[PDB]
């Protein structure tokens, strides 16, 4: 249970590790499309070890750590679901979102906001995880309005353009 | 009815600003003016490690540079995942809720000994 | 499907409705019909957790399969004969499902001629 | 650099549908002036191209030559041991 | 669908950054031959869109044709789907035919490189998960319902005979 | 072959 | 307004480009091209003003009916999957007058030669002003276009935003 | 974005080797001052099929507010340049 | 042309033709090329509605 | 960026290759096809049939336990 | 509540009797003392509110509207320094007097344990906020403003005032603790509806009420930054304040009395977000943007549910950091192109990359993205509504629509597309500024993490 368990929101976890030290930890701008590159490379294979498992004995478990909020007789609690769908779904996610940030830093390179870029391809990759892993349904819409917004940004990257904004 | 006099005098006149204000648009060698950048020992290491192409090294130092990754991103926040599992979230109830095992027959329990008898005979046939 | 033609541009009352399959009297009209044997009986079909839907007969052979596939693990490829034997029981659990289509349909037009021979009695 | 042009008499539309058209326009008294500057495009490497067909067979010599011998090394380990 | 579907963007991708940001297809073509391997992957997806037997895509497209015709179902609702999936074959081969076969349209001077390390192995490893992704994952997946395999030799290849024609 | 690239004051 | 020697010219600009879309084909662009081209021929010594108006107003309504619903824009023009697709980018020139001197020290040779501009500019706005306005009817200004450098030295008259635009990639 | 910046000698070069593969203009007459009216006689709307050569071969469509004003060889060059910031 | 005196607010405002701003010569220097509008120009009563991002007028192929 | 073989864009021709992108390029291209041919040979049900479909025709009235029509 | 009251008295010495140039430094540091020290008042126990006196009192209701309200003071201050830096020194003091003697009526309006306690300091902080806008505006349309605000607001407060009496010689007592345990029905007679809206009107044009709202346009957009902050961050909340506490002594009469006035919010609610669509000033369109969200905040009171309370909370709560941060990012526009044309300035991204970040961010709350408590006070509205009627889903999801169009079309009028020529004057960003904008966000983000003490009572 708790190499299940452990594996199943590392995953989670250090995906944000790239956000987190944009707030200038460890500043080496050159480097960033390629480190979260590799964080990409590294939440697969975490993946892979909880999905193995499913694959073996159908093992499938909830995780409520952190409880958030209690309306009277509704208890919201930050919640993820580890079964089939998530399972299977999220290696193949993070495996193809591995191959598009490599094609990104080739066909991206000389974009002057490249780290930003990056910046928000990773932000979207957390939110449809959310989305994905969700088992209560407000965790489910921050996760379903978050890949919302992340896909107005991205469609407007190039700003000046008056047919991206519209 | 193509450029009057006037126009064409004009455009190179403009282009000659114009090609000149682009040539002032480039930097000379010394530029940029960096500051005095401090370079910490341990990249002092590699990069004289380094120099010359000496293929067969640099796997070695892709591994360094994985083993700090695998470090610092999948050691230390497993630790902390561990942690918290193990010591806060499991030790209240339901946090932590399984699936219980598929049992089939013909198997052994490994908390009671309990034996589950095997199904009853297969009146099955061939291909 | 081709019978669809026969009860939508065709005639209606001999085809049988898929949601009104044979109301006719019980097993009465095929001499000595027997009862179709379960394995499972409620306990082991209610321990490998399977689906609400797929215990209908063949659970003894959806359980012989899923129980390779637990240890046949991480040989995936493995099993391959096993599933077979649960298809081709679904196959024949096929063929039983729709034997009744075909059995229901000419009970029907055997129970129009009585009525029509009846009607052109006079 | 000095990026070098390749000669242009070199571009001939004779040997290439772009021909056909001058065989074309003749019949009604004109001529196509800018069919040698499309002539790079059916002369060279460009000159001719798989079909559709023939791009979809793309590496199936090798791959039917490989399932031959696969299945025939398996046959041999099949009803031998 | 992921793993084809994403493989011919970044395909196309290739394709843009080479003709100098052109995404209009009636200006490229005869590029069978000049980016080999962009050619590879483009083809690969492309059939796997189409639902090739045994090809990611194959092992989910074709099991939904097949429980659609075997069901329950709306009439019209089926014929849409089945004329759709004809249709798959006839926009896809729209954009194999004006970019790779044929005469180039594109301009004169142009960079067409595909030998960069990055994009080569992003479209690589798309490219065998765009082979045996549906494998594997069909035979690792465990079995949730009673999936339907005898009917007519019409309903088992239906799909197959769309996409074909 | 190095131009140089007008932007906005970043240093506040 | 446009000359009806422009109108035709332009309608045959549009004419091949809507005709090139349809065509696909370079080999069959030349083999319609000509033809459309043979047709311009037929009439292009007319002289009458009142049927070549004529023509040109059913020339327009036969492009009109036959235009391609897609016509092919070249990336970076009004309708372009590139247009303005940089414009964000186009950072003005009187921003670096706001720089910091710890960040303007970092170029010391770029904002050393921007002051000779600036006094190139200062220097000769007032020789700018006096020029226009020298040229111009007592009414005011009738068209666009400016007068360009008379005598050496001075340079044209509203130069500075047209030569130091910004550069169209600038990254 | 990986391509090459376009040299001034470049574009005239280009310029000229689109302008002999016309048929319908004297190879050996032509240069960098050879006018479309004035000096070789050229048709009017031979420019625009001339103009729309030059943007096949460049990408960039030049507007039917100023490719009119341009017969002269050399000053295609001349708004080619002073449209692609190339001032070498 | 004033706009029709019903009363209903628009005073001596010009009724400019319902055009949208995406119906202006894109190659002409405007002195706001975003907007397509010339300093000094009188503005349309509903320029906010036909800018670029925004309801636009121009001729259909259809 | 990259490796950067830098293939240098040439005028009016055809655009230069190496010698990995056809190896590479062709090799999948073989295994695509090897693919497609290993798995039809040994499961050729899953694509073409697995169960003889049975025809109700080619039945009788007593297997179904008909009733004869006299009672 | 002597703890508050006494230091926020003493930030008026301070002022004045401070050096001539250390006015702005003393009074913003010490007023951030005070706000610091407000923490102390989430003693709050699941039972029984915080019973300080027989005159003040702070339960979860107070406690969330005193810290916003004393929090706001010091980034009020740090606003009005750029416009008030060539006034001579008195009415400088005399400006920085009348925000602490605002802020003084409000933390006492906001504890009155009297109702008519509550009265007089409700209608106290008009005399102030009358003098900010007329005094220290920069139109000469602020005049008019100020009679729209002033008499807008007597003119249903003077009724307020003759209910509140009569309902003393009733019941006895207007003590807000004793109403709890002595509040009788009322009855379904032409005396109490009029008693009903003697008791409402005068919070429904505070909030303000679809219809009676033509004074928020003038007043808002007339008055000086710190003026509109607090207009729009507080005193709005002073209606819904007293919605949530005296609807305590109308039921059950509020089952039918409400009718007319959710029609009016909740289609009220869709008109001004349209409006939005269209305007023409870009403080403007702020200032209709707090009628739209006030409109839910009418509905929730209206229908006493346990869900639409604690949703009215966090609502009036969000809206006051999301408010006033827009006036605050509007304001820095016009302090460079001095105009409040909303399309003057364009492409402001390309020129001020930073302060396009807060530009977002304060966006994203307007359109209540979540989990920010933005979404959280809206979100439980509509569940409480959807019960009271299931119909109501589609007022409210299209006010979602068209609130994320017209916030988002601020943000790309001003923030995308191509910079305008001839502004040549549009300086970075000062760290004033800068700073002025991470005190809003930073504290609403936060708010997320624990959000039950922003929930009201009925938690
Ligand atoms: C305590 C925080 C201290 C602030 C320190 C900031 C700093 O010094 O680093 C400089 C840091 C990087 O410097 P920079 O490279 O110059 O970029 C600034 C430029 O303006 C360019 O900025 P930008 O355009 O790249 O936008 C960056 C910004 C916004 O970028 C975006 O992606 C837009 C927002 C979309 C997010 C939608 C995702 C769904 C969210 C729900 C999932 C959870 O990123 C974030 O807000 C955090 C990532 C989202 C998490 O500056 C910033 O990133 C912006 C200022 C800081 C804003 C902080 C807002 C979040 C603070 C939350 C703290 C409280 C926890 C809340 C929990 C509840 C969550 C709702
Ligand atoms: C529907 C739900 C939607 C929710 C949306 C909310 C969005 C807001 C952002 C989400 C934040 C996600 C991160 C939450 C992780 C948990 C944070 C935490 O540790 O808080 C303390 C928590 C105990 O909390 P708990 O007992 O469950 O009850 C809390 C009642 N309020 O845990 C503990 O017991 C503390 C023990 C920590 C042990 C680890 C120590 C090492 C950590 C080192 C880090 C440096
Ligand atoms: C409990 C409350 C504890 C905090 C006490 C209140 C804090 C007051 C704010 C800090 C003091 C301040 O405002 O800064 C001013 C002062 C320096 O200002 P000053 O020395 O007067 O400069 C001009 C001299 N000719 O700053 C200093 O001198 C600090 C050294
Ligand atoms: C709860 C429900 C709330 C309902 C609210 C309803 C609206 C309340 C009234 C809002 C009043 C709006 C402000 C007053 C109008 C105004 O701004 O003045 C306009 C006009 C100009 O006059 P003036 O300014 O003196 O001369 C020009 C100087 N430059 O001024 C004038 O010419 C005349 C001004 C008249 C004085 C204003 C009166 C205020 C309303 C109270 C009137 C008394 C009520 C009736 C009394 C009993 C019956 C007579
Ligand atoms: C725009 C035009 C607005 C027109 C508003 C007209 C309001 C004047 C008419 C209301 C009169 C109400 C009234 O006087 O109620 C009398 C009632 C007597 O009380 P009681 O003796 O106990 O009755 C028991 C009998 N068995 O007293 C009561 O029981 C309750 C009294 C509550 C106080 C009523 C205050 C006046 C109501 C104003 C309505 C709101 C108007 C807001 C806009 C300003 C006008
Ligand atoms: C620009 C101005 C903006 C400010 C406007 C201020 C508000 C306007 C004044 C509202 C006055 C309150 C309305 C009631 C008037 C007194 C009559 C009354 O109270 O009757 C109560 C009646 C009881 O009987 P019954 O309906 O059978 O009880 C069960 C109902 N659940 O129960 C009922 O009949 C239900 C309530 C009846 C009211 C119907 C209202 C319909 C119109 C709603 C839109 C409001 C339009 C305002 C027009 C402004 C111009
Ligand atoms: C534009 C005008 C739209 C408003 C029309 C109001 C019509 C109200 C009505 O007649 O009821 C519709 C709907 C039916 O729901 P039902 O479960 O059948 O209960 C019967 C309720 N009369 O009553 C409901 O239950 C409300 C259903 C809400 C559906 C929201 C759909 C949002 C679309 C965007
Ligand atoms: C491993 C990865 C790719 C390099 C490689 O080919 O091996 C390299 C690229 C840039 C590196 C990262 C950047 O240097 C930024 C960080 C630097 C510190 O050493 C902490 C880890 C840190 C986050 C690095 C982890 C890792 O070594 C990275 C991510
Ligand atoms: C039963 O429901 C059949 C449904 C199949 C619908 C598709 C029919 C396609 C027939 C095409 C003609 C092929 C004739 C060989
Ligand atoms: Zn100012």
């Amino acid at each position: 249970m708790n190499m299940f368990s452990s594996l199943s929101l590392v995953t989670l976890l250090l995906l944000t590790m790239p956000i987190m030290m944009m707030s200038f930890n460890t500043y080496k701008p050159s480097n960033y499309p390629l480190y979260v590159k590799t964080a990409i490379s590294y939440a697969f294979i975490t993946s892979m070890i909880p999905t193995m498992m499913f694959i073996h004995s159908g093992q499938e478990l909830i995780i409520s750590n952190w409880h958030w909020l209690t309306i009277q007789t509704l208890k919201l609690s930050l919640s993820f679901k580890m079964d089939y769908f998530s399972m299977m779904f999220i290696p193949v996610a993070l495996f193809v979102t591995w191959s598009i940030m490599e094609f990104s830093m080739w066909y991206m390179y000389s974009d002057p906001n490249i780290n930003k870029f990056f910046k928000y391809l990773l932000l979207f990759l957390i939110t449809m995880l959310i989305l994905v892993t969700a088992n209560n349904l407000f965790q489910l819409f921050i996760g379903w309005e978050g890949v919302g917004i992340m896909s107005f940004l991205l469609i407007g990257w190039w700003y000046g353009r008056a047919d991206a904004n519209t | 009815s193509g450029y009057t006099p006037e126009e064409k005098l004009r455009l190179q006149q403009l282009r000659e600003l114009r090609r000149r204000w682009l040539k002032d648009q480039e930097l000379s060698p010394r530029e940029p003016v960096l500051p005095p950048q401090r370079v910490s020992p341990v990249e002092r290491f590699w990069n004289k490690f380094l120099q010359d192409g000496a293929l067969w090294k640099n796997v070695i130092y892709k591994t360094y540079r994985h083993s700090i990754f695998a470090f610092t991103h999948v050691l230390i926040p497993v630790w902390i995942i561990h942690y918290y599992l193990k010591y806060h979230v499991t030790t209240k109830p339901y946090t932590i809720v399984e699936k219980k095992p598929r049992i089939f027959p013909g198997d052994t329990i490994l908390e009671t000994g309990e034996v589950i008898p095997p199904m009853k005979e297969f009146p099955d046939q061939h291909h | 499907g081709a019978h669809l033609a026969r009860r939508y541009l065709g005639d209606a009352s001999v085809e049988p409705d898929p949601l009104r399959m044979p109301t006719f009297p019980p097993d009465y009209g095929f001499p000595e019909r027997k009862e179709r044997e379960m394995v499972a009986t409620q306990q082991e079909m209610n321990d490998a957790q399977l689906v609400l839907q797929q215990r209908d007969y063949c659970a003894h052979y959806l359980i012989r399969f899923l129980k390779c596939k637990r240890d046949s693990f991480p040989n995936f490829l493995a099993c391959k004969h096993e599933r077979h034997d649960w298809d081709y029981c679904e196959h024949l659990d096929y063929v039983k499902r729709m034997k009744e289509f075909e059995r229901e349909r000419r009970l029907l037009q055997r129970k129009k001629r009585r009525e029509q021979r009846e009607a052109d009695m006079a | 650099s000095k990026m070098e042009l390749p000669d242009y008499k070199q571009w001939k539309i004779e040997g290439t549908p772009l021909e056909t058209v001058q065989e074309k326009l003749a019949a009604r008294g004109l001529r196509d002036p800018w069919g040698r500057n499309e002539a790079w495009r059916y002369m060279g490497g460009f000159a001719n191209n798989v079909s559709f067909v023939g791009a979809l067979l793309k590496g199936f010599k090798w791959g039917f030559a490989a399932f031959v011998v696969a299945i025939g090394a398996e046959y041999y380990l099949e009803s031998q041991k | 669908h992921a793993f084809f579907k994403a493989m011919l963007f970044m395909c196309s991708g290739s394709i843009i950054h080479s003709l100098n940001d052109e995404q209009d297809i009636r200006k490229m073509g005869g590029l069978f031959k000049a980016m080999p391997f962009t050619t590879t992957a483009l083809i690969v997806g492309s059939l796997a869109l189409t639902g090739m037997p045994f090809l990611t895509g194959f092992y989910s497209k074709d099991l939904i044709i097949e429980a659609a015709n075997t069901s329950y179902t709306n009439a019209w609702a089926l014929l849409m789907t089945l004329i759709a999936t004809s249709f798959t074959a006839i926009y896809s081969t729209r954009i194999i035919f004006f970019a790779l076969l044929g005469q180039p349209r594109f301009p004169t001077l142009v960079n067409i490189n595909e030998n960069n390390p990055l994009l080569i192995n992003s479209i690589k490893r798309l490219l065998i998960g765009s082979l045996f992704a549906g494998y594997i994952i069909s035979n690792n997946i465990p079995p949730t319902t009673i999936p339907q395999m005898t009917m007519p030799y019409y309903l088992k290849t239906t799909a197959l005979i769309v996409t074909i024609l | 072959k190095r131009l140089f690239i007008i932007k906005p004051s970043g240093f506040y | 307004y446009l000359t009806h020697q422009q109108k035709v010219l332009r309608l045959y600009k549009r004419a091949l480009r809507h005709l090139e879309s349809w065509c696909i084909h370079r080999d069959k662009y030349r083999y319609f091209a000509c033809l459309l081209r043979a047709r311009f021929d037929e009439h292009k010594n007319e002289k009458d003003m009142v049927k070549a108006t004529q023509l040109l107003r059913e020339a327009e309504e036969e492009f009109w009916h036959g235009q391609h619903p897609q016509p092919y824009i070249f990336p970076e023009s009004p309708g372009g999957t590139s247009y303005e697709r940089y414009e964000c980018y186009k950072v003005p020139e009187w921003c670096l007058d706001d720089w910091h001197p710890s960040e303007k020290a970092m170029y010391p040779d770029y904002f050393a030669k921007r002051e000779q501009w600036k006094k190139l500019r200062r220097e000769s706005w007032e020789r700018e002003v006096k020029q226009l306005q020298e040229e111009t009817p007592v009414g005011g200004p009738r068209t666009e276009a400016l007068p360009p450098a008379r005598k050496q030295g001075d340079l044209p008259p509203l130069w500075w935003h047209i030569v130091t635009r910004p550069r169209e990639r600038p990254m | 974005s990986d391509a090459p910046p376009l040299t001034l000698e470049g574009i005239k070069d280009r310029v000229l080797y689109v302008l002999k593969l016309y048929d319908k203009i004297d190879p050996e007459k032509l240069s960098v001052n050879s006018h479309f009216m004035k000096d070789l006689g050229l048709d009017s709307l031979d420019q625009v099929e001339i103009i729309m050569a030059m943007e096949d071969e460049f990408g960039f469509e030049i507007p039917d507010i100023d490719a009119e004003k341009l017969m002269c060889p050399q000053e295609i060059v001349d708004y080619i340049a002073d449209k692609k910031d190339v001032y070498e | 042309e004033p706009y029709p005196d019903d009363g209903t607010g628009y005073g001596d405002y010009p009724k400019l033709p319902d055009r949208s701003q995406q119906e202006r010569d894109p190659w002409y220097d405007w002195d706001h090329p975003d907007l397509r509008l010339n300093w000094g120009e009188p503005m349309h009563w509903d320029l906010d509605m036909y800018i670029r991002n925004r309801v636009d007028t121009s001729p259909t192929p259809v | 960026a990259g490796g950067g073989a830098h293939i240098e864009p040439r005028y009016r021709q055809f655009p230069q290759l190496t010698r990995s992108q056809v190896i590479q390029a062709e090799f999948f291209s073989a295994t695509m096809w090897f693919w497609i041919l290993w798995r039809f040979w040994h499961d050729s049900d899953a694509v073409l049939g697995h169960f003889p479909y049975p025809d109700p025709s080619q039945w009788t009235d007593e297997e179904l336990g008909i009733p004869p029509d006299d009672e | 509540m002597l703890k508050y009251i006494i230091p926020t008295i003493m930030l008026m010495p301070l002022t004045w009797l401070s050096k001539n140039n250390m006015i702005w430094v003393n009074s913003t540091a010490h007023s951030l003392l005070i706000s610091f020290t407000s923490l102390l008042l989430m003693n709050q126990f699941g039972d029984n509110s915080l019973n300080f006196s027989l005159l003040f009192f702070s339960d979860s209701l107070s406690t969330p509207l005193l810290i916003l309200t004393m929090w706001l003071l010091p980034l009020m201050l740090m606003a009005s320094q750029h416009h008030l830096s060539k006034e001579n020194l008195t009415r400088k003091k005399l400006f920085i007097t009348m925000l602490i003697s605002l802020q003084l009526f409000l933390i006492m309006t906001f504890t009155a344990m009297e109702l008519i306690l509550f009265y007089i300091l409700f209608e106290a902080t008009l005399v102030p906020t009358l003098i900010i806008i007329t005094r220290w505006g920069n139109q000469t349309e602020r005049l008019n403003a100020g009679l729209y605000f002033l008499f807008y607001t007597l003119a249903g407060s003077l009724p307020l005032l003759v209910a509140l009496i009569y309902i003393q010689n009733t019941v006895g007592s207007l003590n807000f603790l004793m109403l709890q345990y002595w509040v009788q029905p009322v009855h379904n007679s032409w005396s109490n509806v009029f008693m009903w809206l003697a008791c409402m009107m005068a919070f429904m044009v505070k909030m303000p009420l679809y219809g009676l709202h033509l004074w928020l346009p003038k007043a808002h957009v007339e008055a000086p930054i710190a003026g509109s902050m607090v207009l729009a961050a507080v005193l709005l909340k002073l209606g819904g304040y007293g919605m949530l506490r005296i609807t305590l002594i109308l039921n059950p009469m509020t089952d039918f009395m409400a009718y007319p006035f959710i029609m009016l919010s909740l289609w009220g609610m869709i008109m001004t977000s349209s409006i939005c669509l269209r305007q023409t000033d870009l403080k403007s369109l702020i200032a209709y943007s707090s009628v739209s969200h006030m409109a839910l905040v009418i509905v929730a009171i209206l229908i006493q549910t346990p869900w639409s309370y604690m949703g009215a909370t966090a609502l009036m709560i969000a809206h006051g950091l999301t408010s006033s941060m827009l006036f605050c990012l509007a304001n820095s526009n016009y302090e460079r192109i001095h105009s409040r044309t909303m399309i003057l300035a364009r492409g402001l991204q390309t020129l001020l990359p930073l302060m396009a970040t807060w530009w977002l961010l304060a966006s994203l709350t307007n359109l209540a993205l979540p989990p920010t408590i933005n979404l959280i006070g809206e979100l439980f509205v509509v569940m409480s509504t959807f019960s009271w009627s299931n119909i109501t889903i589609i007022l409210m999801g299209v006010n979602m629509v068209i609130t994320a169009l017209y916030s988002l079309y601020m943000l790309i009028m001003t923030q995308r597309g191509k910079y305008t020529y001839h502004i040549n004057n549009i300086s970075p960003s000062f760290t004033r500024e800068n700073a002025l904008m991470s005190l809003h966000i930073l504290p609403l983000l936060l708010l997320t993490l624990n959000p039950k003490i922003i929930l009201g009572p009925l938690y």
